[PDB]
């Protein structure tokens, strides 16, 4: 075992989460977890991030209006410092962490579109550095078996039927039978096949043995 | 921690990968097998014992999970046989003759590319096993590689449809880049000449997002480089000398991030290697 | 056949040819309460940039908070380098000087210290420090001012308090100087800076009319000229004239 | 911006307002050879404190100073002279010195900065800046001519630069109004040196051909650069950046504005050297602002 050796950690892997609705709530945890398994640097580098991500600071359409915070030395220069500092050090976990955290933030017409272009703490020259870093995270996490973590950070990348047993239209999740085709809400069959063996709709099919393959 | 393994092997080991989950390992030597380990929780589950080759096997690659419990090597024998796992048991899968001298290297496609294996024999003759789904494998191979013989092939990671690239290593003192064009045909691009003797391992640099390609090749007589190419349209590698080996230099494995090189050679050592501030490559070991 | 000007409070004057005097009123008033109500040394550096940033959130300068407290993490906090942020800190310094938010950049400079005086040049540092005095002084925030001086990381601008400053008393009885240090003549052995209200030594501030050449405690003589015009020592002269 | 009128009650057109360095004071100049002081009290309604003749001709431009020298003001007139006023506590105002070493009318009187200690720089309509000093700030009747510069063109106005840090050497702008057919620079900038101990052309704006009737230093307030406003047929504001002998400059011309479709008179920065207004023919003061993408813009259009 040679993970001290790595600049990534599983556990903190394992412990990051990336809530798009909440960043200051999502940055405050992963600076905790950046405390429990014992990185000084990640624990100030979140910090700064929960600072520099707060939602009172978003740019406003007008460009005359007040400087934003990208062009503030605090903002893309801090962010591109940082990513450059890491980019020597190699962690992609905290490469795309950053570039996860500060994407969400961001969810006369030449002016107006060259400001868009500078209200943004993430370079947009640079998206498809900031989406490899994502993608070489989510491979990190998928070898370490950690799926939902990994397509929880995939979701940053800017590039990317009438129930058997319930008798009500489905629309969402669903699972239909191979053999037999009738099925419905997803939940319907979770809960029915856990004790019954046949379709719900009296058909006979061995749903479970002749569809889960 | 150390979980040691107890190969069973009836002759020396030739490689021993685990995969790509990191729970599996398998192992190949001269004794004609390949034992599929359990190393999950420090255990030794010996799963299968693949024996369908008739010479040595030289090297196993597994395949990304994507497409299942794949398994492939290369044998002494002109033989290259694809192991895939199916209803809990390890089976011969596909069978590959199309070399007439010992495939030294297998290297198994980024998954992005999709289901591509390439071989690497020593008449000099490359072969790439696509794979188009429905059990059967359509071999493009590059015919006249080298001119003494292929040793060793790696993969370029992908990088942005897609371009194919992967690296060669034979045995005329030399590297070569290959990548296919537009109907198909893979060409070579740009030639690597640093290698005073044999090239017995070229293995690219998985790529973490920065715009820097790095290849680490070692040699017969014992020099490891370490090819950067800081401008991806430039196309310029300038071979860094990591270390003169007193010895022969055999296999070279590069991190997931590529910051740790892990250099084994014909001395009975291993030796980890990691970048410096001062860009010069220290041994960690 | 125009005249125009802006002054201070940013109002507009504004005299053309009919000719018509106006004054177009409207500014700074978030200078003036954030040069009062920041607090720059007596704290820790923690505490100050706490203080300094819920102050410009309150005020609603929301960048300049989070600049605050960016600044208390990078500094008060298998680690970053030391000078990691030293170089954005002095951009930061640069980009809020040359928008004209001089009073931000000497406020970080004084909160700071020796923690960027040393990477800011002294030329630099002392036009800032020069640009912010003359603004609190146009504003007329003396205490404000003197502050900066006083903290002032600058040795020219911490003598710019020093020149001329100080006062050479001589007693009355004796004509003659007195002591540096002293509150009793040397001479006539008397405590002439007996205070003319309580009769009791001014060992501290002496307030002191040029007319009479009468005076004591601050406090004694503000009260006695609030309740009476004349001199409290009784030399028959109305000091402050009505 | 909301507006209010002040009863001036002069008997001529009003040539110059100033006001004073806290803002709490005004002073205004007319053609009727009289100079009134406007001091505002807590109401906020202008009072005129004193009024008194000052000069034989028209009054140009009145000027204030420091008041670590006191409340002094400087008027310049038609009749050769620019006058030195001191108030002497009532509100009296005293002749300090007539300063007669101009020949012609003097357009322009300006102080300058405090950092420079009590100088006095004016133009002439014959093409000489004359840039006086008092060697004692405590003896205001008694002045000095240290320099008298040549412009080769009939000077209109004249604009110190406001900049209180070392490693800005001393610069005085002079443009003029001259109207000639011929196009050459109306615009020329005097750079002080200490090792010649003399004031020497370091600028000049080819660009700016038409008259100008104002120019302005922006307060320089912690940049790095010089910027300057122009008062012509357009409103113009250049930017003076020095390189690493007279300072080189890389002048760049960031702002042209013809909004007010005539001549503008008047150009004067705000104290922190952000907003600009401009006076023109058409009676009317747009206030220019720049973002953070140096795009000069006008936030406000100001009418009597
Ligand atoms: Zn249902
Ligand atoms: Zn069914
Ligand atoms: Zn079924
Ligand atoms: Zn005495
Ligand atoms: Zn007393
Ligand atoms: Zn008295
Ligand atoms: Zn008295």
């Amino acid at each position: 075992d040679i993970a001290c050796l790595l600049p990534v950690h599983k556990s903190l892997g394992e412990l990051y989460i990336l809530n798009v609705n909440d960043i200051q709530e999502t940055c405050q945890k992963n600076a905790a977890s950046a405390l429990l398994v014992g990185r000084k640097d990640l624990v100030q580098v979140w910090s700064l991030a929960t600072v520099a991500t707060d939602l009172c600071l978003g740019p406003k359409s007008d460009p005359d209006l007040e400087t934003p915070w990208a062009r503030h030395p605090f903002g893309r220069q801090l962010l591109e410092s940082l990513l450059a500092h890491y980019c020597r050090l190699r962690d992609v976990q905290t490469l795309a962490m950053l570039c996860s955290v500060f994407e969400a933030q961001s969810r006369r017409e030449r002016e107006r579109d060259q400001h868009d272009k500078n209200k943004r703490l993430l370079d947009p020259a640079n998206t498809q550095q900031f989406d490899d870093f994502k993608k070489c995270y989510g491979e990190i996490l998928y070898r370490w078996g950690l799926r939902e973590k990994r397509a929880e950070v995939l979701k940053f990348v800017s590039c990317p039927f009438q129930c058997a047993i319930c008798h009500v239209a489905v629309r969402g999740s669903s699972n239909f039978c191979l053999t037999c085709g009738h099925g419905g809400h997803t939940s319907h069959m979770m809960e029915w096949f856990r004790t019954q063996e046949v379709c719900p709709t009296g058909c006979g099919c061995h749903c479970l043995l002749e569809s889960t393959f | 921690v150390i979980n040691t393994v107890d190969t069973s092997h009836e002759d020396m080991i030739h490689d021993a990968q685990m995969d790509y989950y990191g729970t599996r390992l398998a192992t190949c030597s001269s004794d004609r097998s390949v034992k599929i380990f359990d190393v999950r929780n420090g255990g030794q589950i010996l799963i299968a014992d693949l024996r369908g080759h008739e010479g040595p096997v030289w090297q196993v690659a597994w395949a990304h999970p994507m497409y299942g419990n794949i398994l492939a090597s290369c044998s002494y024998d002109r033989k290259v046989i694809i192991w895939r796992e199916e209803n809990g048991t390890w089976e011969k899968s596909h069978e590959h003759a199309g070399h007439d001298s010992s495939v030294n290297s297998v290297c198994w496609a980024p998954h992005d590319y999709g289901l591509i294996l390439a071989c690497g024999s020593s008449d000099g003759a490359i072969s790439l096993l696509t794979y188009t789904g429905e059990g059967q494998w359509e071999v493009k191979k590059i015919n006249n590689a080298h001119t003494i013989g292929c040793n060793a092939v790696s993969w370029a990671p992908a990088v942005v449809n897609y371009i194919k690239r992967f690296a060669s290593g034979g045995c005329d003192n030399l590297i070569k880049l290959w990548k296919e064009e537009e109907d198909g045909q893979w060409k070579e691009e740009q030639k690597l000449e640093a290698h005073s003797d044999w090239v017995r391992d070229v293995a690219w640099a998985p790529s973490i997002g920065l715009p820097t390609s790095t290849i680490a090749s070692c040699s017969q007589d014992g020099r490891v480089f370490i090819w950067t190419c800081d401008d991806a349209s430039s196309n310029t590698w300038s071979p860094k000398l990591l270390h003169k080996f007193n010895d022969v230099v055999w296999h070279v494995s590069w991190s997931i991030t590529a910051n740790i090189l892990a250099v084994s050679g014909g001395d009975n050592k291993v030796t980890l290697w990691k970048e410096s501030v001062d860009g010069q490559w220290v041994c960690i070991s | 056949p125009e005249g125009l000007c802006y002054g201070l409070f940013g109002d507009l004057a504004f005299a053309a040819k009919e000719s018509a005097l106006s004054v177009f009123e409207t500014g700074m008033r978030w200078f003036v309460d954030t040069a009062e109500r920041y607090a720059l040394a007596g704290r820790p550096l923690a505490e100050l940039c706490d203080h300094n940033a819920k102050v410009a959130r309150e005020l609603g300068r929301n960048q300049v908070a989070q600049t605050w407290t960016m600044l208390r993490i990078i500094y008060c906090s298998s680690r970053l380098p030391p000078d990691f942020f030293g170089v954005l800190v002095r951009d930061m310094l640069h980009f809020y000087a040359e928008q004209g938010d001089v009073q931000m950049a000497v406020s970080v400079l004084i909160v700071l210290g020796e923690r960027v005086r040393k990477d800011i040049d002294e030329q630099t540092q002392e036009h800032w420090y020069t640009s912010y005095i003359d603004l609190l002084q146009r504003f007329r925030l003396w205490n404000v001012s003197n502050e900066v001086v006083k903290l002032s990381t600058s040795r020219a601008v911490s003598c710019l308090n020093q020149a001329s400053t100080t006062l050479h008393v001589n007693c009355s009885h004796c004509k003659r100087p007195m002591s540096s240090r002293g509150w009793v003549c040397d001479r006539c052995h008397r405590c002439a800076s007996m205070c003319a209200v309580c009769h009791h030594v001014v060992k501290g501030l002496f307030v002191w009319c040029q007319g009479c050449s009468h005076g004591g405690h601050l406090q004694h003589i503000m009260k006695w000229l609030e309740g009476s015009s004349h001199c409290p020592a009784g030399c028959g002269h109305l000091c402050e004239y009505s | 911006f909301v507006a209010r009128s002040i009863a001036a009650d002069h008997k001529d057109l009003i040539h110059d307002v100033s006001f004073d360095f806290h803002g709490r004071r005004m002073a205004t100049c007319s053609s009727d050879q009289s100079v009134k002081v406007w001091d505002k009290s807590e109401s906020g309604d202008w009072h005129c404190t004193a009024s008194w003749k000052t000069h034989s001709g028209s009054v140009w431009r009145v000027t204030w100073a420091h008041p670590e020298f006191g409340q002094v003001l400087a008027s310049c007139s038609f009749d050769r002279t620019a006058a030195v006023w001191e108030e002497i506590v009532q509100s009296h105002w005293v002749k300090r010195t007539t300063l007669v070493d101009s020949r012609t009318s003097v357009t322009d009187v300006k102080f300058a900065p405090k950092h420079m200690g009590l100088m006095l720089a004016t133009c002439s309509a014959d093409g000489i800046v004359r840039i006086y000093e008092a060697p004692d700030v405590m003896n205001l009747s008694q002045w000095s001519l240290q320099h008298e510069i040549s412009c080769k063109l009939s000077c209109s106005c004249i604009s110190w630069n406001p900049s209180s840090s070392r490693a800005h050497s001393p610069m005085i702008a002079v443009g003029s109004d001259d109207s000639s057919p011929n196009a050459m620079a109306k615009v020329q900038i005097f750079e002080y040196n200490e090792n010649t101990r003399k004031y020497a052309k370091a600028e000049t704006l080819m660009t700016v051909t038409d008259p100008v009737h104002d120019i302005a230093f922006a307060p320089n307030l912690g940049r790095s650069f010089h910027i300057l406003a122009i008062a012509t047929k357009d409103v113009r504001i250049f930017t003076l950046k020095p390189v690493r002998g007279p300072t080189k400059f890389e002048i760049h011309i960031v702002a042209q504005f013809d909004n007010h479709n005539s001549q503008v008179w008047r150009v004067s920065w705000n104290i922190t050297g952000t907003v600009l207004a401009s006076s023109g023919d058409d009676g009317c003061v747009r206030l220019w602002k720049a973002n953070y993408m140096d795009n000069w813009k006008c936030t406000g259009i100001l009418k009597g």
